[PDB]
C-alpha cells in the first residue's frame, strides 16, 4: 500500500486505479438493497477538437491536441446513489465530489482551447435488467457544463458580470455598440453527454473499471466567442457498495 | 513651480516632507502613469548611469 | 608543453582581445543561452500563465506587445519554486505555456552575471591590478539577485520574481509597495541616498575637473585633444580644483585628495546600492517599511491623518486590484 | 474633542441600565483587548470569520444580545454562534476554554469587563472605522 | 460547516475555490497558496492520504484543534512593519507583532551577503598581497606596458 | 493593431536623418589628407 | 440655450484631457461634434432630482455616482453587485431631456439611463460622428494645451542656452583650458588677502 | 572586460557631467508636460484589441488596473476639496481583497 | 510592421556593438 | 440582445429582500436567529416556489418555525439564476470586509 511520500511528484496522483485482467466477474445486484458509488474516478488520456471549417458543410473532424496545463485533468473522489430502477437497470446520480478540471489544450498551429473537463451533475444508466454488474454493462447519460470562469471572474479591462465595469473605461468616447458583446458579461449553461464501457469487473470486492468517452463544449469565454466542440476519452474506475 | 501653475492650485505641488513626497510620487503614477513616460525614462538612465 | 598547458596558456591569455579566464569558461556559454533564449522570447513566445490562474499574460513583439509593453513573462504560480527546465516539460508547447524561458533565461543569466564578477577579479590578478573593481560590481549584481531569486525564495514563487520587460518592471514595483511600503524602509531609502547621489557625485567630479583642465589647446579644437593616452602627467590641476570646492561650501568640506576622493566616488553609490538589494532581500521575508498607519490619534481618540496614511490608501488601491482573479480568502499572505 | 464620562457611559443589561467606565478602565480595556483579541478582532472586523463583526448593531441583533456589558462578559465565559444555537468555546478563546486557550488563564472579571467595555467604547469613538474593515483606513 | 460542498465549489478562474490538483496530480489548497503545496505540518498531515488532501478526511474527520491550529497561524503569518506592526503593510496599528522567523531569516541574509562581500574583499587582496602588488603598480615596472597591444 | 499609420515613417526618417549625418562628417573626417 | 455655450461645458474641449501621444485635432478622439442631444435630468422611483458627479480633469477614468440636492448618495453604478444598494435598477432611476435633439424624451431602462449617466460624467451630452475620421473615442488637447507645452518646454530649454552663452563670454579667456602657470598661491587660503587678487598679498 | 573603454580622461570626466545632467533635464521636460496633464498613459492599438479582445493582456494593462485602484482608494482622503463620496459599492477591487 | 521596425533597430544595436569593439580606433601611447 | 442578468436581478425583489433561492448566505446575519443554522438548512433545502415552503423544511424546531415566520416578510423568491448560485456562491461569493 503507497502512501503519500510514494505517490508525490510522481504523477500517479493523476492517475485512476486500475484491475488486474483476471478481473472478468459479476457484481451481483439485489433488487431489494440500495447502493452507492464511493468513489468514481475519470482519467482522460485523449482531448479531441472539433475544427471549424470555412465552408460550414464539410464533415468537420475531431483533431488531436496537446496538453498544456500537466497532470491536473483528473476527475476523483467521486461518489452517488445507484438506484435499481423498475426494469433492473441502475441508475448512478452524482452527489458531489472532484467532479471538474480546467483543461487547456493546444491545436495544430498554436490555438489554445481552455474547457471545464466535468461530470457535475451526471445521471448515467445501464441497459434494463442489470441482475449483475459485467464486462457487457455499459452506463450511459448527461451532465451539466457551466460557465468556465464563474461570476466574479474579470477580463484584463477590468470588465465582469457579478462584479467588475460594465463598459471600455479606456474609450471613454467609443460608440457602446460594437464593443456590446465585449462588454456585457453572460454566464453560459450546457449539456454534456458520457458513455462508461465496463473492461473488467471485480465481483468480489465491487469494483469497475473501463473506458469512458465524454462530449462538451468548451470555454466561450463569457459570451465573447463561440465554444468549441470537445470531445475526451479515457479510462474510468468506480468502487461499488451496498448502502 | 511649472507642475502645479499648470494644475489647479499650489495644493498639488509637491508638500516639503518625507513622506508627502512618497505620496507625490505614487500619486503620480496613478493619476499620470508616470513611469511609462519616455522623459522620464531618460532621467531614470542618466540617474543610474 | 603539452595540449592541456597550451589551452590553459591561451584560456587565461592577457593577450586576448576580449579576456576569457577560467570565470569566462562559465561565464561565455551561460551568457549566450540566456541572450538567445531572451532574444526569441521577447519576440516570439506565445502568452504564459504567470499566476496559475489559466490567465496567460501576452509578452512578445510578435503577440501584440511594443518595445515598452513587452517582457519574457515569470514562471507559472503553479510551479512555485520547483525547478522546471525544457526537459520537465511534457513538450515545448506546454514548457512556454507555463513560462518555463523565464526560469531558463535567469538562471543562466545569474550564473553568468556571478561569473563576470569573478572574471572581473581574474583580469585584475593577471594584469597585476588591485582586486576590488569586481567588490563595486557586487552592488549591482547583488541587486540582480534580490529581483530574481531572493525575493521568489522567500515569497514561495519565482512567479513573484521581476518580469523581463520595461512595463513588467513596474508591475513588480508597484506590487511591492503594495506588499511592503517599500518607500518607507530605511534600505530602499539608503538606495535613493546612493543612486541620488551617485549621480550628484559623478555630475560633480565631472565638472571640476573638467572645470580644472590645463590650457593645451586652441579655440578651434576639442579641448580633449589636449590630453594624449598614456601621459604621464595629470591632465588638469587638482589644486585648482580644491580651491574652487573648497572656496563653494568651505575648506575642510572639499578632498584635497585624489586618492580618497575616488575612494569615496566608489564608496558611496556602491555602499547604497548594497542597501537598496538589502531592503528586496529583506521585504523578502516580509519585514516591512515602517508602518504609521492611525499613529496619531486626538484627545477623544479621533484618527488624525498624517501622510503617512495618504500613502497607506494609495497602497490600499494598489492591493485590492492586484491579480483581481487571484486571490480566494481574504488575506494575501504571500 | 475629548473623551468624556458620557462618551464612556455604556449598557450594562438590556433592562436600560448603563455604567460608566473610567478612564483607566477605558486604558486596561484597549490593553486587555489588544493582548487576547486583536490578533482576530484588530479594528472592528473578525479576520477568520469576517462576516460577523463587533459593530454595536451587529451584537444587539446576536442571540442572545451582546450589545452590553452583560452579554459580553458572558460571551467570554461562554461564546455561541450568532443564533445562540451552538457553544463555540472549543474553536473560540474564552474562560471555558482557558486550558486550550492560555491566554484567557489570567483573565479576571475586572478583566472581562474591561474588555467588554472597550468593545462597546470603540465604535463610539471610530464610528464606521470600527467593523468597518480597510475600506475606512 | 455552513454547507458548501468544497471538493466541488469552482472558484471564478476555474480552478477550485477550496481544492485543486498540483502539476503532477495531487489534491492541494486551492487560491495563491497553490505555491506553497509542499508545505507539511502535524496540523495538516492527518488529512492526507495517498493522492493528497482526502475530501473524506475532509468532510468528516477535522478536529477542533486543527480549527484552532489553523486559525492562529493563519492569523500569526510572518507579515509585519520594521516597527513590529503586525500584518500586512496596509494594516492598521493594533497588533505588536514580527515573526522569530522574519528577524532571524532578514538577520542572517543581511549578514551573509555582508559576509560574501568580505570574502571578494579579502580573498582578492590575499592574492594581490601573495603576487607583490597589493599597494599598488610599479612605475617602473608596469606589466601592460610590456604586453602586446590588443589591436 | 491599430497603430499609428505615421510611426513607420516617423520612425525611420528619425534614424536615418541624424545617422546619415554622422556619416557623412565623419567619411569627409577620414579622407582628410593623413 | 445656445448650442456653442452647452459645448463649452463639455469636458471634451477642456485641454487638460489630452496626451503627449494621443496625436490630432480634438475630432480624431470623441469625434466631431454634430448636435447637442439636450440636458439630462436624472430622477429616482420618488421623482427626487438626481446630479451626476463630473469628472475632475486628473482622473482619466471616473465612477458614476448620482446625489440629491445636498449631496446625499442617491444611485450609482456599482462594481460589485453582491451587496449593492445604490443601482439603478434598485432605485428606479430614469432620465428627460430638456433642449437638443432629445427634447421631451424620457427613458426608463435601465441600459439607456446608464449610458446617458456616463455621458453625463462628462457634462453635457452630444452627438458625434466618429466615422468621418475613424475616431478612436480618447480625448486630446487643443492648440491651447498644444501651444503651452510646446512654449514651456522651449523656455526651459532656452534657459540653459543663457546660462552656456553667458558663461562662454564672461569666461572667454578659459575656454580652452585654465592658465598652465597658475600658481598654487592663488588658490591657496589665505595668501591673498581678497580672493585671486594679486595685489592684496 | 566589457569590449570598450575610455583612452582620453578629459573625455571622460565631460561624460561625467553629460550623464546625469542630460537625464535631469529630460525628466523636467516630461514634468513640464505632467503639468497639463499632457501625459504619456496609454498605449491606443494596446487599449482597441483589448477592449474588443478579453482574452488579451499585457503588464501595461495589468499596470492600467493597479493606476485605477490608486485613483479611487486615494483620492477622497487625498483631494478633500473634491467631497468625494465613493460609496463602497463602487470601488474597484478583485476577488476576496 | 512595428515588429519588424523594433527587431531592426534592436539589429542594428547588435552590429554597432560588434563594429564598436572590433573595429574601433586603436588607442595609443604617444 | 445582450443582458447582465445580476443588474437586471437587482430591480426584481432579489434587490428588496433576502431571496431564498439565489442569496448568498451571509445575508441572513440581517436578522436575529437566522445564521448559521437557518441559514445553512435554508440555502440547503433551496429552491422554493414561494416563501411560505420555508416552513416545510424537514427537522424544524417549533422554535425554528416561529423565528422562520417571523421573518417571512424579509423574505422573497425568484427565479434561480445560473450566476448567483454556481460556483458555490451561494456559501461564498467572494466579499469579505
Ligand atoms: C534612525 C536614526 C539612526 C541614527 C544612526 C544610528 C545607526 C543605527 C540605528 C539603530 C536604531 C537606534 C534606535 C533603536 C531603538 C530600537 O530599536 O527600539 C526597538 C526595540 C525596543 O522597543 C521595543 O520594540 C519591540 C519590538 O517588537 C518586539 O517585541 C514585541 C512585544 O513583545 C513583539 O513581540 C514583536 O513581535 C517583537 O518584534 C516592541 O515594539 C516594544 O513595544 C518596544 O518597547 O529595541 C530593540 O528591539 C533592540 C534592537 C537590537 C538590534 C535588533 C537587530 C535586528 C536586525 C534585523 C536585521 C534585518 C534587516 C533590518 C532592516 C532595517
Ligand atoms: C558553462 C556551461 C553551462 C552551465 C554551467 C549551464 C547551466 C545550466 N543549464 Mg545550460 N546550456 C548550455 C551551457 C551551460 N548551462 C549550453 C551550451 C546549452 C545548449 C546545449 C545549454 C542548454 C540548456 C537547456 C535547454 C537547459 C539548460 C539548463 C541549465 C540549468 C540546469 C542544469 C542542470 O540541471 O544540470 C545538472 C548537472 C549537474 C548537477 C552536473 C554537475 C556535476 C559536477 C561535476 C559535480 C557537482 C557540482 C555541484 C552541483 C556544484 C559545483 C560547485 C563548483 C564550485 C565546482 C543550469 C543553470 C536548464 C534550465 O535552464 O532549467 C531552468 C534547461 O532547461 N541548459
Ligand atoms: C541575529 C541578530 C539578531 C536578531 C535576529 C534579533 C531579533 C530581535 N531582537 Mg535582538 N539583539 C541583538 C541581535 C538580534 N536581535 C543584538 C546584537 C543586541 C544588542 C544590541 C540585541 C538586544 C536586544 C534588545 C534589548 C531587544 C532585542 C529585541 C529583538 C526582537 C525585536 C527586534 C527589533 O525590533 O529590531 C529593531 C530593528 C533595528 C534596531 C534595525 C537594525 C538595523 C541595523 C543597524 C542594520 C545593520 C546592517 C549591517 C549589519 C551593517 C553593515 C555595514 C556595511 C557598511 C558593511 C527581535 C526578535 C527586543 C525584544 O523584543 O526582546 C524581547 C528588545 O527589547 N534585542
Ligand atoms: C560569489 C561568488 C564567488 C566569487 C566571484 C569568488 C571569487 C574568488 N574566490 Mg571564492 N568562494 C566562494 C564564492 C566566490 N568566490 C564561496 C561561497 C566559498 C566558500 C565555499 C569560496 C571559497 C574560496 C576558496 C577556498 C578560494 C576562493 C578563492 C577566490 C578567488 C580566486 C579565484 C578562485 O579560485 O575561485 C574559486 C571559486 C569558488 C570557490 C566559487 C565560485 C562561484 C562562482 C559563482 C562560479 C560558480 C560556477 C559553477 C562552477 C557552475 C555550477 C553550475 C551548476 C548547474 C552545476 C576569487 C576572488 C581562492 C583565493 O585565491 O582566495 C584567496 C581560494 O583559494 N574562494
Ligand atoms: C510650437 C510648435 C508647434 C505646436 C504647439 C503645434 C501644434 C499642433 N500641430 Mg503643428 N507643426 C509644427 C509646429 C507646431 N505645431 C511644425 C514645426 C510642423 C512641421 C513639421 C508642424 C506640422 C503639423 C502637421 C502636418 C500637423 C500638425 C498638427 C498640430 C496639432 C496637433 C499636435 C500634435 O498632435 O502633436 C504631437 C506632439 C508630439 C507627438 C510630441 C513629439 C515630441 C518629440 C518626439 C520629443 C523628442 C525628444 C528628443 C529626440 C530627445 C533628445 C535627447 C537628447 C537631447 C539627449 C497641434 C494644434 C496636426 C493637425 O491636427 O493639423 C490640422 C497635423 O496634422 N502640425
Ligand atoms: C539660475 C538662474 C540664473 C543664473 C545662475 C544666471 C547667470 C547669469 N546671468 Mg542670467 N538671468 C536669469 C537667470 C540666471 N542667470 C533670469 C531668470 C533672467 C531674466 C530673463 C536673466 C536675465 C539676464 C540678462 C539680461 C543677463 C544675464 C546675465 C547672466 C550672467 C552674469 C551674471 C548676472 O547678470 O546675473 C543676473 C542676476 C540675477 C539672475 C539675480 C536677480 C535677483 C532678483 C533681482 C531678485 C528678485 C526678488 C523678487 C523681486 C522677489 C519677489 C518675487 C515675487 C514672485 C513675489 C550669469 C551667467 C548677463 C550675461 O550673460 O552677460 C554676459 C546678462 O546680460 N541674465
Ligand atoms: C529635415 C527632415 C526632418 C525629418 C524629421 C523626421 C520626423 C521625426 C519624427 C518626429 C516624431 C513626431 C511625430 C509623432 C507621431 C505622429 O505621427 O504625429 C502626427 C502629428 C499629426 O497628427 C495626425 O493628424 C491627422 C490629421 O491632421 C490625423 O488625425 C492623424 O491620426 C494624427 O496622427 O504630426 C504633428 O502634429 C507634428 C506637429 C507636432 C507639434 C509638437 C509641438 C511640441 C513639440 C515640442 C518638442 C520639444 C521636445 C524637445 C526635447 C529635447
Ligand atoms: C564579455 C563581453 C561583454 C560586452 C559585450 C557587449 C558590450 C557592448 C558595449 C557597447 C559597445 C558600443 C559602444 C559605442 C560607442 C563607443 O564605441 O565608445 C567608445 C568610447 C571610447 O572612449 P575614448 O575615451 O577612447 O574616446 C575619446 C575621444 O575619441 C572622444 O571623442 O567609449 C566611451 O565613450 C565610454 C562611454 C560610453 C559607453 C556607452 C555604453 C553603452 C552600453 C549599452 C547601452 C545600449 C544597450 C541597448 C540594448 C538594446
Ligand atoms: C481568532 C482566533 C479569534 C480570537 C483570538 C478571538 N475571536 Fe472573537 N470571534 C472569532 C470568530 C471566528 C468569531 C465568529 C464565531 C462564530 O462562528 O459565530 C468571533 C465572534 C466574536 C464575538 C461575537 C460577534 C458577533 O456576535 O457579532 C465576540 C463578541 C467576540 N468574538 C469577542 C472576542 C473577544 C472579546 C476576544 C478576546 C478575548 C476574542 N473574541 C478573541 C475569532 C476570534
Ligand atoms: C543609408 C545610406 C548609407 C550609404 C552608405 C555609403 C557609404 C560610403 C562609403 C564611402 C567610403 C569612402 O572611403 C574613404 O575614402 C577616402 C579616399 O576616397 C579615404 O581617404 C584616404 O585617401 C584620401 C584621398 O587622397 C586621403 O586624403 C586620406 O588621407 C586617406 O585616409 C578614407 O580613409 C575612406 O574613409
Ligand atoms: C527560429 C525560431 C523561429 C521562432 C519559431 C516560433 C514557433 S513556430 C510558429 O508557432 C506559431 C504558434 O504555434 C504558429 O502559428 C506558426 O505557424 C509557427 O511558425
Ligand atoms: C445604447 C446607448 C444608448 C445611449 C446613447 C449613448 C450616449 S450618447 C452617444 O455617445 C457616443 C460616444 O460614446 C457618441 O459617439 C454618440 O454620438 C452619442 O449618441
Ligand atoms: O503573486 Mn504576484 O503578488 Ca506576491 O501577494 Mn500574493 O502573490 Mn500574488 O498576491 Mn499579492
Ligand atoms: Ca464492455
Ligand atoms: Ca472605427
Ligand atoms: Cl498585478
Ligand atoms: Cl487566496
Ligand atoms: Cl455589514
Amino acid at each position: 500500500t503507497l502512501t503519500y511520500d510514494d505517490i508525490v511528484g510522481t504523477g500517479l496522483a493523476n492517475k485512476c486505479p486500475t484491475l488486474d485482467d483476471t478481473a472478468r466477474g459479476a457484481y451481483p445486484i439485489d433488487s431489494s438493497q440500495t447502493y452507492r458509488i464511493a468513489r468514481l474516478c475519470l482519467q482522460p488520456t485523449t482531448f479531441l477538437v472539433k475544427e471549424e471549417p470555412k465552408n460550414k458543410r464539410q464533415e468537420a473532424e475531431f483533431v488531436p491536441t496537446k496538453l498544456v496545463t500537466r497532470e491536473t485533468t483528473s476527475l476523483d473522489q467521486i461518489q452517488g446513489e445507484l438506484k435499481v430502477n423498475s426494469d433492473g437497470s441502475l441508475t448512478f446520480v452524482e452527489e458531489d465530489g472532484i467532479d471538474f478540471q480546467p483543461v487547456t489544450v493546444q491545436m495544430a498551429g498554436g490555438e489554445r482551447i481552455p474547457l471545464l473537463f466535468t461530470v457535475k451533475n451526471l445521471v448515467a444508466s445501464t441497459q434494463p435488467n442489470v441482475t449483475s454488474i459485467t464486462t457487457s454493462t455499459d452506463f450511459k447519460g448527461e451532465f451539466n457544463v457551466p460557465s468556465y470562469r464563474t461570476a466574479n471572474f474579470l477580463d484584463p479591462k477590468g470588465r465582469g458580470l457579478a462584479s467588475g465595469y460594465d463598459s471600455a473605461i479606456a474609450l471613454p468616447q467609443a460608440k457602446e455598440e460594437e464593443l456590446a458583446r465585449a462588454n456585457v458579461k453572460r454566464f453560459s449553461l450546457t449539456k454534456g453527454q458520457i458513455s462508461l464501457n465496463v473492461a473488467k469487473v471485480d465481483g468480489r470486492t465491487g469494483e469497475i473499471a473501463g473506458t469512458f468517452e465524454s462530449e462538451q463544449l468548451s470555454d466561450d469565454d463569457m459570451g465573447a466567442h463561440e465554444p468549441h466542440e470537445v470531445k475526451i476519452q479515457g479510462v474510468f474506475y468506480a468502487s461499488i457498495e451496498p448502502a | 513651480l511649472i507642475y502645479p501653475l499648470g494644475q489647479s492650485s499650489w495644493f498639488f505641488a509637491p508638500s516639503f516632507g518625507v513622506a508627502a513626497i512618497f505620496r507625490f510620487l505614487l500619486f503620480f503614477q496613478g493619476f499620470h502613469n508616470w513611469t511609462l513616460n519616455p522623459f522620464h525614462m531618460m532621467g531614470v538612465a542618466g540617474v543610474l548611469g | 608543453a603539452n595540449l592541456w598547458e597550451r589551452f590553459c596558456n591561451w584560456v587565461t591569455s592577457t593577450d586576448n582581445r576580449l579576456y576569457v579566464g577560467w570565470f569566462g569558461v562559465i561565464m561565455i556559454p551561460t551568457l549566450l543561452a540566456a541572450t538567445i533564449c531572451f532574444v526569441i522570447a521577447f519576440i516570439a513566445a506565445p502568452p504564459v500563465d504567470i499566476d496559475g490562474i489559466r490567465e496567460p499574460v501576452s509578452g512578445s513583439l510578435l503577440y501584440g506587445n511594443n518595445i515598452i509593453t513587452g517582457a519574457v513573462v515569470p514562471s507559472s504560480n503553479a510551479i512555485g519554486l520547483h525547478f522546471y527546465p525544457i526537459w520537465e516539460a511534457a513538450s515545448l508547447d506546454e514548457w512556454l505555456y507555463n513560462g518555463g524561458p523565464y526560469q531558463l533565461i535567469i538562471f543562466h543569466f545569474l550564473l553568468g552575471a556571478s561569473c563576470y564578477m569573478g572574471r572581473q577579479w581574474e583580469l585584475s590578478y593577471r594584469l597585476g591590478m588591485r582586486p576590488w573593481i569586481c567588490v563595486a560590481y557586487s552592488a549591482p549584481l547583488a541587486s540582480a539577485f534580490a529581483v530574481f531569486l531572493i525575493y521568489p525564495i522567500g515569497q514561495g514563487s519565482f512567479s513573484d520574481g521581476m518580469p523581463l520587460g520595461i512595463s513588467g518592471t513596474f508591475n513588480f514595483m508597484i506590487v511591492f509597495q503594495a506588499e511592503h511600503n517599500i518607500l518607507m524602509h530605511p534600505f530602499h531609502q539608503l538606495g535613493v541616498a546612493g543612486v541620488f547621489g551617485g549621480a550628484l557625485f559623478c555630475a560633480m567630479h565631472g565638472s571640476l575637473v573638467t572645470s580644472s583642465l590645463i590650457r593645451e589647446t586652441t579655440e578651434t579644437e576639442s579641448a580633449n585633444y589636449g590630453y594624449k593616452f598614456g601621459q604621464e602627467e595629470e591632465t588638469y590641476n587638482i589644486v585648482a580644483a580644491h580651491g574652487y570646492f573648497g572656496r563653494l561650501i568651505f575648506q575642510y568640506a572639499s578632498f584635497n585628495n585624489s586618492r580618497s576622493l575616488h575612494f569615496f566616488l566608489a564608496a558611496w553609490p556602491v555602499v547604497g546600492v548594497w542597501f537598496a538589494a538589502l531592503g528586496i532581500s529583506t521585504m523578502a521575508f516580509n519585514l516591512n517599511g515602517f508602518n504609521f498607519n492611525h499613529s496619531v490619534i486626538d484627545a477623544k481618540g479621533n484618527v488624525i491623518n498624517t501622510w503617512a496614511d495618504i500613502i497607506n490608501r494609495a497602497n490600499l488601491g494598489m492591493e485590492v486590484m492586484h491579480e483581481r482573479n487571484a486571490h480566494n480568502f481574504p488575506l494575501d499572505l504571500a | 474633542a475629548e473623551l468624556t464620562p458620557e462618551v464612556l457611559t455604556v449598557p450594562l443589561n438590556s433592562e436600560g441600565k448603563t455604567i460608566t467606565l473610567t478612564e483607566k478602565q477605558y486604558l486596561e480595556g484597549k490593553r486587555l483587548f489588544q493582548y487576547a483579541c486583536a490578533s482576530c478582532h484588530v479594528g472592528g472586523i473578525t479576520k477568520t470569520n469576517p462576516s460577523l463583526d463587533l459593530r454595536t448593531e451587529t451584537l444587539a441583533l446576536a442571540t442572545p444580545p451582546r450589545d452590553n456589558i452583560e452579554g459580553l462578559v458572558d460571551y467570554m465565559k461562554n461564546p455561541t454562534t450568532y443564533d445562540g444555537e451552538q457553544e463555540i468555546a472549543e474553536v473560540h478563546p474564552s474562560l471555558r476554554s482557558a486550558d486550550i486557550f492560555p491566554k484567557m488563564r489570567n483573565l479576571t472579571e475586572k478583566d472581562l469587563v474591561a474588555i467588554a467595555g472597550h468593545i462597546l467604547v470603540e465604535p463610539k469613538i471610530l464610528g464606521d472605522k470600527w467593523g468597518g474593515g480597510k475600506v475606512y483606513y | 460547516k455552513l454547507g458548501a460542498n468544497v471538493g466541488s465549489a469552482q472558484g471564478p478562474t476555474g480552478l477550485g475555490k477550496y481544492l485543486m490538483r498540483s502539476p503532477t496530480g495531487e489534491i492541494i489548497f486551492g487560491g495563491e497558496t497553490m505555491r506553497f503545496w509542499d508545505f507539511r505540518g502535524p496540523w495538516l498531515e492527518p488529512l492526507r492520504g495517498p493522492n493528497g488532501l482526502d475530501l473524506n478526511k475532509i468532510k468528516n474527520d477535522i478536529q477542533p484543534w486543527q480549527e484552532r491550529r489553523a486559525a492562529e497561524y493563519m492569523t500569526h503569518a510572518p507579515l509585519g512593519s520594521l516597527n513590529s506592526v503586525g500584518g500586512v503593510a496596509t494594516e492598521i496599528n493594533s497588533v505588536n507583532f514580527v515573526s522569530p522567523r522574519s528577524w532571524l531569516a532578514t538577520s542572517h541574509f543581511v549578514l551573509a551577503f555582508f559576509f560574501l562581500v568580505g570574502h571578494l574583499w579579502h580573498a582578492g587582496r590575499a592574492r594581490a598581497a601573495a603576487a607583490g602588488f597589493e599597494k599598488g603598480i610599479d612605475r617602473e615596472s608596469e606589466p601592460v606596458l610590456s604586453m602586446p597591444s590588443l589591436d | 493593431m491599430e497603430v499609428n499609420q505615421l510611426g513607420l515613417i516617423a520612425t525611420a526618417l528619425f534614424v536615418l536623418v541624424p545617422s546619415v549625418f554622422l556619416i557623412i562628417l565623419y567619411v569627409q573626417t577620414e579622407s582628410q589628407q593623413k | 440655450i445656445p448650442e456653442k455655450l452647452a459645448f463649452y461645458d463639455y469636458i471634451g474641449n477642456n485641454p487638460a484631457k489630452g496626451g503627449l501621444f494621443r496625436t490630432g485635432p480634438m475630432n480624431k478622439g470623441d469625434g466631431i461634434a454634430q448636435a447637442w442631444k439636450g440636458h439630462a435630468v436624472f430622477r429616482n422611483k420618488e421623482g427626487e432630482e438626481l446630479f451626476v458627479r463630473r469628472m475632475p480633469a486628473f482622473f482619466e477614468s471616473f465612477p458614476v455616482i448620482l446625489t440629491d440636492k445636498n449631496g446625499v448618495v442617491k444611485a450609482d453604478i456599482p462594481f460589485r453587485r453582491a451587496e449593492s444598494k445604490y443601482s439603478f435598477e434598485q432605485q428606479g432611476v430614469t432620465v428627460s431631456f430638456y433642449g437638443g435633439e432629445l427634447n421631451g424624451q424620457t427613458f426608463t431602462d435601465p441600459p439607456t439611463v446608464k449610458s446617458y449617466a456616463r455621458k453625463a460624467i462628462f457634462g453635457e451630452i452630444f452627438e458625434f460622428d466618429t466615422e468621418t475620421l475613424n475616431s478612436d473615442g480618447i480625448f486630446r488637447t487643443s492648440p491651447r494645451g498644444w501651444f503651452t507645452f510646446a512654449h514651456a518646454v522651449f523656455a526651459l530649454l532656452f534657459f540653459f542656452g543663457h546660462i552656456w552663452h553667458g558663461a562662454r563670454t564672461l569666461f572667454r579667456d578659459v575656454f580652452s583650458g585654465i592658465d598652465p602657470e597658475l600658481s598654487p598661491e592663488q588658490v591657496e587660503w589665505g595668501f591673498y588677502q581678497k580672493v585671486g587678487d594679486v595685489t592684496t598679498r | 572586460i566589457f569590449g570598450i573603454a575610455f583612452s582620453n580622461k578629459r573625455w571622460l570626466h565631460f561624460f561625467m557631467l553629460f550623464v546625469p545632467v542630460t537625464g535631469l533635464w529630460m525628466s523636467a521636460i516630461g514634468v513640464v508636460g505632467l503639468a497639463l496633464n499632457l501625459r504619456s498613459y496609454d498605449f491606443i492599438s494596446q487599449e482597441i484589441r483589448a477592449a474588443e479582445d478579453p482574452e488579451f493582456e499585457t503588464f501595461y494593462t495589468k499596470n492600467l488596473l493597479l493606476n485605477e485602484g490608486i485613483r479611487a482608494w486615494m483620492a477622497p482622503q487625498d483631494q478633500p476639496h473634491e467631497n468625494f463620496v465613493f460609496p463602497e459599492e463602487v470601488l474597484p477591487r478583485g476577488n476576496a481583497l | 510592421m512595428e515588429t519588424i521596425t523594433y527587431v531592426f533597430i534592436f539589429a542594428c544595436i547588435i552590429a554597432l556593438f560588434f563594429f564598436a569593439i572590433f573595429f574601433r580606433e586603436p588607442p595609443r601611447i604617444t | 440582445e445582450l443582458v447582465n442578468v445580476v443588474d437586471e436581478k437587482l430591480g426584481t425583489a432579489y434587490g428588496e429582500k433576502i431571496d431564498l433561492n439565489n442569496t448568498n448566505i451571509a445575508a441572513f446575519i440581517q436578522y436575529r436567529g437566522l445564521y448559521p443554522t437557518l441559514a445553512k438548512l435554508i440555502v440547503k433545502n433551496a429552491p422554493y416556489e414561494s416563501v411560505e415552503d420555508v416552513l416545510n423544511i424537514p427537522g424544524l424546531t417549533e422554535r425554528q418555525k416561529q423565528i422562520l415566520r417571523e421573518n417571512l416578510e424579509h423574505f422573497t423568491v425568484t427565479e434561480v439564476e445560473t450566476a448567483l448560485v454556481e460556483g458555490g456562491d451561494r456559501y461564498n461569493n467572494g466579499l469579505y470586509k
